[PDB]
DNA sequence: ATACAACCTACTACCTCAT
DNA sequence: TGAGGTAGTAGGTTGTATAGT
């Protein structure tokens, strides 16, 4: 007996036209033989087309695209179903399924030249519906439509190359884990020592105006150059507030909650930050925001540390690898590195319009992928650190703040294959 | 080294209840979720708007092809896909002429200028719309170039082509065209003649202006999406999601009109399963906070929204919904939400969850070019997780995030509930996007439409609108 | 008068649509 | 796809209380 709708096809031009015509037909309630379901591994695989056309092959279809006409393939495969044109002695057999919009008479192959057209030009369901119209007025054998056949193919067969998989896999946040911090935070009752005009940025250690007292990881001995008659303020008036318990929530002033306090340690960090890069030998782009850090050009031999490359070249304008600094303190205190792309038309002189780095910034990040961008950051913080673990941020002389240089790894069981 | 929990991706259901994860897949193998008589289309453009506007209903008959049809699948053909004809010989049109066009859009303001030409396309969309025995069934707006290129605040007309004087001395014309339309009930569909005739409007070099061979049926796919679900059904539903959740979408805009800087409109949109949602249009109020730079509200109006809902949700489905999941992109004051417990019946579960991104953890997968697929999640708590709504997807072989992916911070900032579900619900939201389709957006629907919304609340503030379905909104 | 409060404004990384 | 528009977030710029004449 024969039962199946055998499509004969050019891949890849027609795939997707015959995904969608077998798939639509399966679902129909047709079996379809098509290359496209099975993952043949036979000498017979074409005895397995053989054999299919040859028995149990109600109908052929072929694809009649300029590709399906020219291709080897396809020739032999229509080479079957003339040869059995004639044992089952019906005129409609074979259909050329005229999806091209552009076939010429001398492309299309003499036998199915003669043959009617199934129009798949003027629209895919116009046709769908004069294939199957035709399908009525010869009685080609059906099933009471399950398109639940149809799409356990999709799901299984087409989808089969590219799912999720059961795979293990790593990846590298850009938080960076704060290590060591200060044994305690100290509140300076500065007071006549303290003037608020001034401006303590250029005070080359982290400060800040909180109420009358003054904050910092900075014991009170530590700004003396440009804070004199400071001598004057007892050791013991400070608070000196546990930082151990700070995180934690331990600490609850109603004068001053720790939500204040959880505020306070990041300007402070932030700025150990943008002290630290004042010495650590990258040139600074300026955002608004906060500052970001591309090391110039030349600084690493030939532009590349540790086998990367933070810097390159992109048209007229080199390219540098920037970074920046937000410290988060929640859940876990770390410093988050936000990666940049700063842009020079020379090794050190920067960019003036922004219009200029923004359509840079989008033209070199094409060229980056995960893999990429990973690397540059990794190193770029691998770059600054120094030393074998952490960087190094000076909040003063005896204390710092200590940064991971490598960054929380999450692992995942499930994973891609990748193409 | 933490740990990365997944999420299975949600299943969106197509016709015959056969769910998969693509939209364009799943409309393309069995078609949209309730097949719709044809789609009447009314025309609102420039006697050339209608040609451009017959060159894609034509075009978009034959399959259209992206440049590759994995990471973007192909579009059959309109007729293929939804299973029903967008005919191009079946339009209603009502004309609008350069006339109309050059005397309402030369005004010196922007705003007289926008504000008229909007209220031209009105009449003759409502004169179309109410008069009419005949029935469209989505009216199109197809915007000549002209009217995009000055009809919002920001662009200036050159002094040399205005023919009156500023009388004295909000302002996006599509928005407002949807806004004004809003009080009577009426599908708008707007269209630039720049996209659906991309290869007409050459620049000086003579290659085109914007140039789409590369997505050319990824267009088709969004517009006959939005056209569809307009013209009444939706594509597809939500595979499994259990019965009886209520999605809330906060939504607020600043009114930058008022003296007191504190006006902003407020809103709530009602997702459940579908997605064609449902927009509760709360009032004008004091949300906006200058300290905290956050939006609340106060418990009266807040009351009043929740009720709103949840009675429209009983009217709807006969019952009061057993979860309430309220989205906003801010945390909740303690006050606020005590105002959503009293309206709330007993047992009912109403939880707030704040959907921000924020720029935390971006996670860059280790070895290879394409990162982490869309689905893996950090839990940081039983209460706050990070979910990647982004990132490499396989049945598309492509990262949704061109770049490298941000995930999304989702606190249960207030009530209680299970985090994981949390996560798949929201997952589970991205998918619910009719108009844009794809495979999932990168935000959940209940906050994805907000800031164009948002426009849509203050653009009209007299109205009091009923609460409304998306296509009215979109 | 200023000693401070609370805005508002660039600038940038993303993300969307007159898609 | 991409030229766009939006949403974070800092702040310096700015608009309001205090405080003393
Ligand atoms: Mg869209």
């Amino acid at each position: 007996m024969r039962n199946k709708i055998f499509i004969s096809h050019a891949t890849p031009e027609d795939d997707d036209f015959t995904r969608w015509l077998s798939l639509k037909l399966i679902g129909l309630g047709y079996e379809v033989w098509c290359d496209i379901l099975f993952l043949d591994k036979g000498v017979d695989f074409w005895s397995t087309i053989e054999k299919e056309i040859r028995e149990n092959t109600c109908k052929f279809l072929i694809v009649s695209s300029t590709a399906g006409n020219k291709r080897e393939g396809v020739l032999k495969e229509l080479a079957v179903a003339t040869k059995v044109k004639k044992h089952l002695q019906d005129d409609m057999f074979i259909i050329p399924l005229a999806i091209d919009e552009n076939l010429s008479y001398d492309d299309i192959n003499i036998e199915i030249v003669r043959l009617n057209a199934i129009d798949f030009k003027k629209s895919w369901a116009k046709g769908l519906q004069d294939l199957l119209d035709a399908f009525e007025k010869q009685n080609v054998p059906k099933k009471p439509p399950d398109h639940s056949k149809s799409n356990l193919l999709y799901q299984q067969i087409f989808l089969h190359d590219k799912q999720a998989i059961e795979k293990e896999e790593t990846y590298d946040s850009n938080w960076f884990p704060i290590i060591s911090f200060p044994n305690e935070l100290r509140f300076h009752r500065y007071d006549w020592r303290l003037p608020k005009q001034f401006d303590v940025r250029t005070l080359a250690f982290p400060a800040i105006r909180y109420k009358e007292y003054l904050c910092t990881f900075a014991w009170e001995y530590d700004f003396i150059h440009q804070l004199p008659k400071t001598e004057t303020y007892n050791g013991q008036e400070s608070i000196r507030i546990s930082t151990s318990d700070i995180l934690s929530g331990r600490y609850d002033t109603d004068f001053i909650r720790n939500y204040e306090c959880q505020r306070l340690i990041v300007q402070l960090i932030n700025k150990a930050f943008e002290l630290r890069m004042k010495d650590k030998n990258v040139r600074e782009y300026q955002m608004s925001k906060t500052f970001a850090y591309w090391i110039e050009k030349g600084k690493l031999e030939k532009d590349k540390f540790e086998k990367i490359k933070l810097v390159g070249k992109q048209k007229n304008k080199y390219w540098h690898f920037g970074i920046s600094a937000a410290g988060k303190l929640y859940p876990s205190p770390v410093l988050m590195v936000s990666s940049h792309i700063i842009f020079t038309m020379d090794g050190i002189n920067l960019i003036k319009s922004k219009s200029i780095q923004h359509s840079s910034r989008r033209k070199q990040g094409k060229n980056w992928w995960n893999d990429k961008w990973r690397e540059k950051l990794l190193a770029f913080i691998r770059f600054l650190s120094d030393d074998q673990n952490a960087i190094y941020l000076n909040v003063g002389s005896e204390e710092k703040i200590l940064i991971s240089n490598k960054p929380l790894k999450f692992f995942g069981k499930m994973s891609y294959v990748t193409p | 080294m933490k740990e990365l929990i997944y999420i299975e991706e949600p299943s969106i259901l197509f016709a015959h209840g056969q769910k998969c994860t693509d939209p364009r897949d799943g409309l393309a193998l069995f078609g949209p979720l309730n097949q719709i008589y044809g789609i009447k289309s009314g025309v609102v453009g420039t006697q050339k708007g209608l040609q451009i506007f017959k060159s894609y209903l034509d075009k978009i008959q034959k399959p259209i092809y992206n440049h590759n049809n994995i990471t973007r699948p192909m579009f059959p053909g309109f007729e293929a896909v939804f299973g029903c004809k967008w005919e191009s010989q079946n339009i209603v049109f009502k004309e609008i002429t350069d006339e109309e066009i050059r005397r309402y859009l030369f005004n010196a303001s922007t705003h007289k200028r926008t504000y008229d030409l909007v209220t031209l396309f009105n009449d003759k969309i409502i004169t179309a719309n109410k008069n009419d025995e005949e029935r469209v069934d989505v009216w199109f707006v197809i915007v000549p170039e002209e009217i995009y290129k000055y009809c919002r605040p920001n662009s200036v007309l050159p002094n040399e082509l205005v023919q009156t004087k500023s009388l004295i001395s909000d302002a996006q014309f599509h928005d407002q065209l949807k806004a004004r339309l809003l009080e009577h009930t009426i599908p708008t569909q707007i269209l630039r003649e720049s996209t659906l005739a991309w290869r007409d409007f050459k620049n000086t070099f003579g290659a085109p202006i914007r140039d789409f061979s590369k997505i050319e049926g990824h267009l088709a796919w969004t517009i006959s999406t939005a056209a569809y679900y307009k013209a009444g059904g939706k594509p597809w539903k939500l595979g499994d999601i259990r019965p009886g959740v209520c999605y809330l979408g906060l939504v607020y805009k600043k009114i930058e009109k008022s003296k007191n800087p504190q006006n902003a409109c407020c809103a709530a949109q009602m997702f459940l399963d579908n997605g064609d949602g449902t927009v509760f249009k709360g009032e004008v109020g004091p949300w906006y906070n200058p300290e905290k730079g956050e939006y609340h509200l106060k418990p009266k109006e807040a009351k009043a929204l929740l009720t709103q809902a949840l009675e429209s949700y009983k009217e709807q489905n006969k019952s009061y919904p057993k979860e309430v999941f309220i989205h906003a992109r801010t945390r909740f004051n303690d006050e606020e939400w005590n105002a959503f417990n009293e309206v709330t019946p007993k047992n009912t579960n109403l939880v707030g969850v704040t959907i921000t991104k924020s720029k935390p953890l971006k996670l860059y997968k280790t070895e290879g070019a394409f990162p982490i697929m869309r689905g893996n999640a950090y839990i940081v708590d039983e209460k706050k997780a990070f979910l990647w709504t982004l990132g490499f997807v396989p049945k598309l072989q492509s990262t949704l995030s061109m770049e490298v992916p941000n995930p999304i911070f989702i606190e249960i900032n207030k009530g209680e509930a299970e985090i994981q579900q949390v996560l798949k619900d929201i997952l589970a939201l991205t998918k619910l996007n009719y108009n844009a389709c794809i495979y999932a957006d990168g935000e959940p629907v209940t906050l994805r439409f907000a800031n164009k919304i948002g426009e849509i609340l203050t653009a009209s503030t007299e109205i009091k609108t009923p609460p409304l379905a998306f296509k009215y909104y979109i």
